[PDB]
């Protein structure tokens, strides 16, 4: 993935473009990041809550249908607690 | 400063929170302790009569801390209405609170209708309220009036029943006051008739009675006029001193004083 | 893009609701606050100058929220009037956990948050008053405090807001014997500020609602000037005009 | 329909004798001598006076920075650092550092102070090398958070004590520190009746821990 | 298709009231932040000092806990709500997994806490960006910067409000190892940058410092007036 | 005044091998002092390579069977393959602390083969500690079981002994056996003998007869 | 597992503190629950339906929760605006005596917490 | 424009709805309240106008205690709710103090009642000014609530449709040395000076409020004041 | 159980606690610092039951340093005292409080020291010193018998001394160790372990 | 428990309030300066007698309502208003009780007649136009006062009373003492004086 630092004076580690959903997946980001944020959380959690659950390690396709069960919930703000009230801002990329 | 802690304090009406420290507060009980206050138990002989065209109710006026007699002039005929009064006996408190919420919640009614109220709206109300807290709200009521239906003379037990009678007596002393009334009762009395038989009635919880004695009240309401007669009767009075203690100036020693002008 | 919903922000970065929420100030009566070396004064246009009105009990702009602090108020009436509850109610409380009197700037940020709040979250009109604060505690002493619809605030040493507000600072900018001034020296220089901001209409005792602050013998005192003292106090004034000819 | 089990009752985040019941857990160890901790513990696990298992592992493999134990109750100890262990990984990830033993007690604290007196019997420890040096923790169900250079808990955890003390020095070489644990805990379940079985034993070394042998009592006793 | 109604994507994709808080943050007083190999700088510039003002409340280097201070830049209310925030979680942290929270830790949670005000049509967007900068356990010097959007790059060397990539670009030429050697020397870098775009002198430049395993420190026009002190070092040795 | 709990009785064995798993159990049901049928197994086929079997209170073992089952079909939806025995016995002890406090009065061993084919045993209890274990009895008649199995399977306190890989055939012996001996002295075990053999070709029943009485 | 707010847990209290603990706390749900049992079996499910979609649009925009209110529309929609009990005179919301940051208590209103 | 949320200010920042409001209570059935020295009187002008309308039903000038009474001019169900809930105010303030509530904290709640209505959206202020009297010991209180959640305290003032003219009326007909009596009298004056249809027996309702609490005029005490 | 002492003197506050943390007849650590820093200056000693103790000090403190980042000052040791016994009495309801024993003890700029105590229902009370625990019964005489307002730090510490010695002559528990820090003008100052 | 005793006394314009002063553990005198009288006005005393923990407490939930009372109304509050919001902050916690019996004396402040009442734990007005008691020593104080007191005494006639009072009844109980403090309420000024009671 490119980064595309702005300026010199930008910490190139603080750009995160490429992180770690676990020790056998890996994920890209492109989009609106602050999104990818509250996604990658998910993706992780939910990993670490088979874990815990099963004790296996969570199989990629798993992982990213979860992280999908996040989205689609776009608009049921009769639903109050929390929703997005719009689709995320942000393309994935589950490698494992 | 607003402190972020409880998300608010959105709704009163009755702690417990705070009952857990009740509970294991044995103190009073076992580890020696023991300060621990307990309530009250006023309302001792209360009774009423239906007499030719209104309502006479009494009531002593001693209320008791275990066995000591705190107050020697609790008036016990609350007002509930300018024509529905209520004689109240049971726990002190409970019966003072539960009375003046029932006059507020009659009188309201009242002035939206435009009408004098019922007794059977307060009776109702009272029936209500004490079922609905399933009885630990101990307030035993006596409640009289006149309405354009004439008159009507309900008693009210904690637990939420009511009956209907045209005698009822009701307190410590209850027993004792009903022994008058079914020996010397009779449908349509005259005014100083029903008056002299609840008066005997009441006399009769306050000499046989331990928990009761003091001044007799009388709350004579009938279909236009409402006299609450306060004190009725003064059959008990203070032994005269016969010494004169009489704590002379300078008697006892001060250690510091500070004076502060107000005004 | 435009003037709705208290929570769009326009395609230039201003808050829409919020700058017409200070427009609501500019109308009401004038009200300043000048701090002193030994005590604080609160001086306010009563503007109910009608004369079928009664009541002049204590206060039409000059609350007092606590043993120590009061409040002045200036826009609509009514929110102004929730303000000063919600004032107290927060005074009290701190007084409630701490067992001290609330500082100054505790409670104006405390009531500042909850202004800034109706400028968030919501979907509910700002509230449209701006406060004058004054005050004492240990921590600085003497405190004056400003506060606009928009939450935000700040610690001066001598404002005004209301009605004719640039005037009255700019004379106060270029008329303040800033940290060696007594208290009512102040107040001469208040009153001469009042008739700066006057209308066409010559003030007297009955358009005024001066107010004061003292620290004495460890006990605050919030007196409301009376009749007598505030005409006297404007023909002090008024005479020394006259001889500034 | 009046209640009708709707659908797997009730499971869903479980995550934060008659039925009355969990094993036992009993007799563990650890010190954390100058070359690291090390954590010995035996593998019995009773029942009332029956011995439902003596191939119990009582010391909690959290993670590869970190250890724990199991003493007082087996499936409360269990599941609680199989939790602690989720957390400390779900942190590990954020933060791009691992989490320092002091970090993981308190969190393991936080999370059994509630629940104070509802019916846990929890006696853990935690063991780490952390970023400060050596880690050890004594946190157990009523909310007790201790660092300490020596500690053992579990039914034979005085035993232990005894002959731990009598043993310990803070620079004892490294085969000395693994024959006075196996000294402790063979002791300890040589007086104890809940204890028994193999004692495992750990080094919490420099960045990982090792294992370092699992004798069985039967064999030990011929050995001393 | 609008600037209107945050939670709407333009036929492009530019979710314009985030776009505009983004430009909110152009009219706030100019936030100057440096991080050197041992002090930390935080620069504020205050062109409104209403002479008649209490210079100790308007002050927008506000501290997080012993090892964080912050600066900021836009509406000042919002930044007081995000300020207050923040060190309520400065302190949980500390409850809960007891060491002194890293800069990182808390600048991410600032940056998620922006975020949750871009969904759910409901809320508007703070309308402020932070630096945030200080000294973590490990010992290192950090410098951070957050937007509306939630966006938290870390720096080593920043500008935000007025005259941003002003101050920016001229920082870019000037960030170098003879830069933070020493203190005084990191100093007077923030200073000349923020004189870059000064209301012409050392008005109210509001400067505060942070060494290590210390505290917060605003510089203030001591006796000395280390502000000025420092103004005619420039101005005397820039020749 | 309300007992949430009845013990219905009935006894479990499992012996893990190197191609099999037994999984054995007693098929009466009993409630204090009767006998409420004889014909009611206490050994559940979960997946063609994992068997449980639940002893203890009848009702929550029925409640329990249930809901494992609906998990593993939920497991199957989301994840697309079947569960492993390992991961059935994680979810197991997650589901049994569910109820930390209202237990579920059950006593369960899973038996089947790993991901590499070879036997395994997974031990419960009340709560939901589980480890593996080679073999293992629980139930009502556990304490006359396991040191029978201890002395035969384990080979404990023999000596001078050839320790011969423990063959099929050799283990439903012994399951027999044991089962033989144990219906002589717990009166809640017998009536018959419901024996499930988890191989790699699937699972075959095997079922006997014990003393009636 | 957090705390700075009070380690909102009351995992030990659990059990109420009285038989009039839970019931007297919420006797408001409980007569609802009553007069919505006594409409659903006489008068229909059109009227505990109407209850509920006015009831839900007489709290939507009262004030926010932070500050005092009065909610008159709901008392004058059940009977309570000329029935006064103990819910209105012990500890009112107008001198709540307890409340957290303005923000924070908006929010959970709506539920973003 | 910005006519139409009631949480809009206008650009020149001034309440369009409540200035709406304003022109409903402007647009209602005049009302007028006198202080006299010892006493306050509410008279209001009844559009009951046909005969098939009664009297023994609705009335204007309608009770709160035994010592407050308002009076409104607006909108007529608006009204209700509001007596409805200053009587449950007065009465929550008597059982929390066992003491009849003094007349500025009744104004002040209910006030804040109406307030709380101008800033909410999606409700609307009520289409209501109050006119409300009391007696707290041994002083007359006269009290007028504006729809804005505002009040104030009135010498003597009057309301409702030509109001302008009637609060001139006043000017040069009131003082101190009125007092009750001579108060019945200059209120009816100002009422027919712009009744507009020369009342008779109960085109009016009149209230009084002296130590003797709050008390509303009978007709036949009306019909005596009407003969002067 | 433990023990806790505190004496308060003209400009000063001396303040000791054992360092003894037993779980049961065994005892599982002898370092155990019973005392939270609340502030610069007030210092807030807390005993009781196992896990309560450091759970409402953890609270406490991290409130009292809340305040102080968020204002700039700092509370006073009044302040601190009436907010402790708030949030102590507050919880005297739902989580069963907490039975933790208070002994709170801070220096003023403007008030003096101040020594508050504090009983595990939250009756906060001042006084010149105080002492918890069943280690109080045998100290509280001796600390009548030889304290005067008037005592200079040496005096106080050879009293507190008096007083550790005297109960490890009678109190049947073993305490061998008393961390002790006095708290006057400059901040808290740590004073040598006593030990035996 | 804690212990405690306090009194009012009525008179001519004037009204006499007392308090022991020990603050104890059940048997374990702790300080001897606990305050047990609160000024809630010029001329307007209350006194809590009972858990410390909740003298201290109610002392302070009043405090609160009172302020909030005088500042939104403007007025020193009448005494027998001061009795009526101590009942209902009482009631409040009817299940839940606050363990203490407040005695409350004082003079209106446009009347200056003397105002004297006495509470229990759930709140039950009780104004007596001689004195009241409340504490563990229950007994002993009506006892002395049933015939020490006389009507219509001049104050320093009734601060003898008071004293004799309180100092002869505290002395014949275990957990109340350690001094006396006593409050004389004129209509022109405060007189706090502390007395000379044993102090074992």
């Amino acid at each position: 993935v490119e980064k595309r630092i702005t300026s010199p004076l930008m910490e190139p580690s603080s750009i995160e473009k490429i992180v770690e959903i676990d020790a056998h997946i890996g994920c890209a980001m492109s989009g609106l990041i602050a999104d990818a944020k509250t996604l990658i959380d998910k993706a992780r959690v939910e990993t670490q809550n088979h874990w815990f659950t099963y004790n296996e390690t969570m199989t990629v396709e798993s992982v990213t249908q979860a992280v999908s069960n996040l989205a689609l919930q776009f608009g049921e703000e009769d639903a109050d607690p929390g929703a997005m009230s719009r689709p995320f801002g942000v393309a994935l990329l589950f490698g494992g | 400063m607003a402190a972020v802690s409880v998300y608010a304090p959105p709704v009163g009406g009755f702690s417990f929170d705070n009952c857990r420290r009740n509970a294991v507060l044995e103190a009073d009980f076992a580890k020696r302790g023991y300060k621990l206050p307990k309530v009250r138990k006023t309302g001792t002989t209360i009774a009423g009569v239906v007499y030719k065209d209104g309502i006479v109710l009494g009531a002593d006026t001693r209320a008791t801390e275990g066995m000591v007699v705190a107050d020697k002039n609790c008036s016990k005929i609350h007002f509930i209405s300018p024509n529905i009064y209520c004689c109240g006996a049971g726990t002190a408190a409970d019966t003072d609170m539960t009375t003046q919420l029932i006059s507020s919640n009659l009188e309201l009614h009242s002035l939206s209708t435009g009408r004098l109220p019922r007794v059977v709206t307060a009776n109702r109300m009272l029936k209500q309220m004490l079922f609905r807290y399933q009885g630990y709200i101990g307030a035993a009521l006596v409640l009289g009036g006149v309405d354009v239906t004439g008159p009507h003379l309900y008693s009210i037990y904690p637990h939420g029943s009511t009956d209907k009678l045209p005698y009822v007596t009701m307190g410590s002393g209850s027993l004792a006051a009903m022994a008058v009334f079914e020996d010397k009762f009779r449908p349509d009395m005259e005014e100083e008739e029903a008056k002299n038989l609840v008066s005997e009635a009441i006399a009769a919880g306050i000499f046989n009675d331990l928990g009761s004695g003091s001044n007799i009240d009388l709350c004579v309401i009938s279909k236009n006029k409402l006299d609450f007669l306060r004190p009725y009767t003064v059959p008990n009075k203070k032994g005269t001193r016969l010494g004169r203690y009489r704590c002379e100036k300078g008697t006892t020693a001060v250690l510091t004083e500070k004076i502060t002008p107000l005004e | 893009r435009y003037d709705s919903r208290t929570t769009i922000f326009s395609p230039e970065g201003r808050l829409y609701q919020v700058e017409y929420a200070m427009e609501a100030i500019g109308h009401a009566g004038t009200c300043l606050g000048i701090l002193a070396n030994d005590g604080v004064l609160l001086a306010a246009e009563r503007r109910n100058i009608h004369k079928l009105l009664d009541e002049v009990f204590f206060s039409e702009k000059i609350y007092k929220l606590n043993e120590d602090m009061a409040c002045s108020v200036a826009g609509i009436t009514s929110d102004a009037n929730v303000l000063t509850n919600e004032l107290r109610l927060i005074a009290q409380r701190y007084l409630l956990q701490y067992q001290e009197p609330i500082p100054c700037e505790q409670l104006v940020t405390a009531l500042c948050d909850i202004k800034q709040a109706y400028t968030q979250f919501g979907g509910k009109r700002p509230f449209g008053v701006s406060l004058l604060y004054i005050g004492w505690d240990k921590h600085y002493g003497f405190q004056l405090y400003q506060s606009d619809p928009s939450g935000n605030y700040g610690g001066w040493k001598a404002t005004c807001i209301g009605n004719n507000s640039a005037a009255a600072v700019s004379m106060l900018k270029q008329d303040y014997k800033e940290g060696e001034m007594t208290l009512k020296s102040a107040l001469a220089l208040a009153i001469k500020v009042l008739n700066k901001t006057m209308d066409v209409s010559k003030l007297s005792a009955e358009k005024v609602e001066i107010a004061t602050l003292t620290r004495e013998n460890g006990k605050t005192v919030i007196r409301v000037l009376k009749q007598k003292e505030v005409e006297q106090l404007i023909k002090k004034h008024e005479e020394e005009e006259a001889k500034a000819e | 329909l009046l209640d009708l089990g709707p659908g797997s009752l009730s499971d869903g985040l479980s995550l934060a004798e008659p039925g009355i019941e969990m094993l036992h857990g009993t007799t563990t160890l650890a010190f954390k001598f100058r070359h690291g901790v090390i954590v010995a513990a035996d593998s019995r696990a009773t029942a009332g006076a029956y011995i439902a298992s003596q191939t119990v592992k009582k010391v909690i493999e959290i993670n590869p920075y970190l250890l724990g134990t199991m003493a007082g109750g087996a499936a409360d100890c269990s599941f609680w650092e199989r939790l602690l262990a989720r957390q400390c990984r779900i942190y590990e990830l954020r933060n791009k550092e691992r989490i320092s033993v002091a970090a993981a007690s308190k969190l393991l604290a936080n999370m059994v102070y509630q629940y104070k007196g509802m019916g846990l019997s929890m006696g853990t420890m935690i063991c780490g090398w952390d970023k400060r040096g050596p880690g050890l923790y004594y946190v157990d169900s009523e909310g007790n958070r201790i660092s300490g250079a020596t500690f053992s808990v579990g039914s034979g955890s005085v035993y232990a004590y005894g002959v731990m003390d009598r043993g310990y020095s803070y620079d004892l070489e490294v085969e000395q520190a693994y024959d006075l644990a196996r000294r402790a805990i063979y002791q300890a379940t040589y007086r104890d009746a809940y204890s028994g079985g193999a004692v495992n034993l750990y080094h919490v070394r420099e960045d990982g821990w090792i294992r370092v042998s699992s004798d069985n009592v039967a064999d030990l006793h011929e050995k001393y | 298709s609008y600037d209107r109604a945050i939670t709407v994507f333009s036929p492009d994709g530019h979710l314009f009231q985030v776009e505009y808080a983004q430009e909110a943050v152009k009219k706030g007083s100019t936030a100057v932040g440096v991080r050197g190999r041992d002090i930390v700088v935080l620069g504020v510039e205050k062109k409104s000092v209403a002479k008649l003002q209490d210079e100790r409340t308007v002050r927008k280097i506000c501290a997080l806990d012993d090892n964080v201070c912050m600066a900021f830049a836009g509406l000042t209310a919002d930044a007081r709500i995000v300020i207050n925030r923040a060190r309520v979680e400065c302190q949980s942290h500390r409850l809960t997994v007891e060491d002194p929270v890293t800069v990182e830790y808390i600048t991410r949670y600032i940056a998620s806490l922006k975020q949750r005000y871009t969904q759910s049509n409901g809320r508007r967007p703070f309308g402020i960006s932070a630096l945030i900068v200080g000294f973590d356990f490990d010992g290192t010097p950090r410098l951070y910067q957050t937007d509306p959007s939630g966006t938290y790059h870390a720096w080593k060397a920043n500008a935000i409000g007025r005259g941003a990539k002003s101050v920016r670009e001229f920082l870019e030429k000037n960030y170098t190892d003879e830069a933070i050697e020493t203190d005084d020397l990191t100093i007077k870098l923030v200073i000349k940058a923020l004189l870059e775009v000064v209301q012409s002198g050392g008005k109210n430049i509001e400067l505060a410092v942070m060494r290590r395993d210390q505290s917060l420190k605003i510089l203030n026009p001591e006796e000395i007036e280390k502000y000025v002190a420092e103004i005619e070092k420039e101005k005397e040795e820039n020749e | 005044r309300f007992s949430p709990y009845v013990f219905n009785g009935g006894t479990i064995l499992a012996i893990a091998g190197e191609d099999f798993a037994i999984v054995a159990s007693d098929t009466r049901l009993s409630e204090g002092f009767s006998i409420h049928t004889r014909d009611s197994p206490k050994c559940y086929k979960l997946t063609d390579k994992t068997v449980i079997g639940c002893s203890g209170f009848h009702g929550d073992c029925l409640t329990l069977t249930k809901i494992i089952e609906a998990r593993l079909k939920m497991y199957k939806h989301s994840n697309n393959k079947a569960m492993t025995t390992g991961a059935i016995a994680a979810m197991l002890s997650t589901i049994l602390y569910s109820r930390r406090f209202f237990p579920y009065y059950v006593y369960n061993i899973i038996g089947g083969l790993d991901e590499e084919g070879k036997g395994a045993v997974y031990s419960f209890d009340p709560v939901g500690s589980y480890q593996r274990d080679s073999f293992k009895a629980g139930g009502s008649a556990s304490a006359m079981l396991q040191p029978l199995l201890d002395n035969q399977v384990g080979f404990k306190n023999m000596q001078n002994v050839e320790h011969v890989p423990l063959s099929l055939d050799r283990a439903m012996r012994l399951v027999k056996d044991v089962f033989i001996s144990a219906a002589e002295r717990d009166v809640y075990t017998g009536d018959a003998l419901r024996i499930c053999i988890v191989t790699k070709e699937g699972i075959r029943e095997e079922t006997v007869s014990l003393r009636k009485d | 597992d957090l705390l700075r707010k009070g380690f909102s847990c009351v995992k030990n209290e659990l059990l109420p503190s009285h038989p009039l603990e839970l019931s007297e706390k919420n006797f408001q749900l409980n007569q609802d629950k009553m007069n919505f049992s006594t409409l659903r079996n006489i008068q229909g499910l059109f009227a505990p339906l109407k209850l509920q979609m006015e009831f839900k649009a007489v709290q939507q925009v009262q004030r926010l929760p932070f500050l005092s209110s009065s909610n008159l529309s709901l008392d004058v929609l059940r009977g309570n605006d000329e029935t006064i009990g103990f819910e209105d005179i012990l500890n009112d919301p107008s001198q709540s005596e307890v409340m957290g940051e303005p923000h924070l208590m908006v929010e959970y209103k709506l539920g973003l917490l | 424009g910005y006519s139409f949320s009631l949480t809009t200010f206008s650009p020149s920042g001034k309440l369009v709805q409540i200035e709406y409001a304003l022109a409903a209570v402007a647009g209602g059935a005049p009302s007028v309240g006198i202080k006299a020295a010892n006493g306050v009187v509410l008279a209001t002008e009844k559009k009951q106008k046909s005969i098939l309308y009664d009297e023994r039903s609705v009335h204007k000038v309608e009770p709160i205690t035994k010592h407050i009474g308002l009076v409104y001019s607006g909108m007529g169900p608006d009204y209700r709710v509001l007596v409805h809930r200053a009587r449950k105010l007065a009465q929550q303030y008597y059982l929390v103090y066992q003491e009849p509530i003094p007349t500025a904290q009744l104004v002040q709640r209910v006030a804040s009642v109406m307030q709380e209505y101008t800033q909410s959206g999606g409700v609307r202020p009520f289409g209501v000014s109050l006119l409300i009297c009391g007696w707290n010991e041994g002083r007359p209180y006269l009290f007028q609530s504006d729809p804005s959640g505002a009040y104030f305290a009135w010498k003597a003032t009057a309301m409702g449709k030509n109001y302008v003219n009637g609060k001139t009326f006043l000017e040069k007909r009131y003082n101190e040395d009125l007092e009750l009596e001579d108060a019945i009298h200059t209120a009816i004056l100002t009422l027919k000076e712009s009744f507009e249809g020369q009342m008779t027996e109960d085109n009016i309702e009149v209230g009084i409020c002296n130590e003797a609490g709050f008390r509303r005029l009978t007709p036949t005490e009306v019909k005596d004041y009407l003969a002067a | 159980m433990e023990y806790l002492i505190g004496i308060q003197g003209p400009d000063y506050v001396l303040v000791a606690s054992d360092r003894v943390a037993a779980s049961n007849i065994v005892q599982m650590k002898d370092d155990h610092d019973k005392m939270f820093k609340m502030s610069e200056k007030i210092l807030l000693l807390c005993v009781g039951e196992a896990g309560d103790t450091v759970q409402f000090a953890e609270y406490i403190q991290k409130n009292v340093q809340l305040y102080k980042m968020r204002n700039g000052y700092e509370l006073s040791p009044t302040a601190a005292a009436n907010f402790t016994r708030r949030n102590l009495a507050d919880c005297l309801r739902s989580r069963t409080p907490y039975h933790v024993n208070l002994l709170l003890a801070g220096y003023d700029e403007h008030e003096g020291p101040a020594l508050y105590y504090m009983d595990y229902l939250a009756a906060l009370a001042k006084a010149p010193f105080a002492a918890h625990g069943y280690g109080a019964f045998l100290t509280l005489s001796i600390l009548d018998r030889y304290y005067t307002p008037t005592i200079s730090r040496e005096r106080a510490v050879e009293l507190l001394r008096k007083c550790l010695e005297e109960l490890q002559k009678r109190f049947i528990l073993n305490l061998p160790t008393f961390s002790v820090r006095i708290i006057d003008k400059n901040g808290i100052h740590d004073l040598d372990n006593i030990s035996f | 428990y804690n212990g405690g005793a306090v009194m009012a006394m009525k008179g001519k314009n004037c009204v006499a309030i007392a308090a022991d002063r020990r603050f104890g553990i059940q048997a374990q005198m702790v300080t001897t300066d606990f305050q047990k009288i609160f000024p809630m006005g010029d001329r307007l005393y209350i006194g809590l007698a009972g858990l410390a923990t909740d003298v201290q407490t109610v002392a302070q939930r009043l405090k609160f309502r009172l302020n909030l009372y005088e500042l939104k109304e403007g007025r020193q509050i009448k005494p027998y208003t001061l009795m009526s919001m101590v009942a209902n902050l009482l009631y409040e916690k009817r299940f839940g009780p606050y363990y203490t019996e407040p005695v409350i004396a004082g003079l209106d402040p446009k009347t200056f007649k003397p105002f004297i009442c006495s509470l229990d734990l759930i709140g039950c007005p009780m104004v007596t136009d001689d004195f009241v008691v409340s504490g563990t020593c229950a007994e002993q104080m009506y006892g002395m006062c049933e015939s020490l007191w006389e009507p219509n005494m001049d104050p320093d006639h009734l601060f003898e009373t008071i004293s004799q009072a309180m100092l002869n009844a505290v002395d014949r109980d275990a957990v109340s003492g350690m001094g006396v403090i006593v409050h004389i309420i004129e209509k022109d000024k405060i007189t706090t004086r502390t007395l000379k009671a044993r102090m074992d």
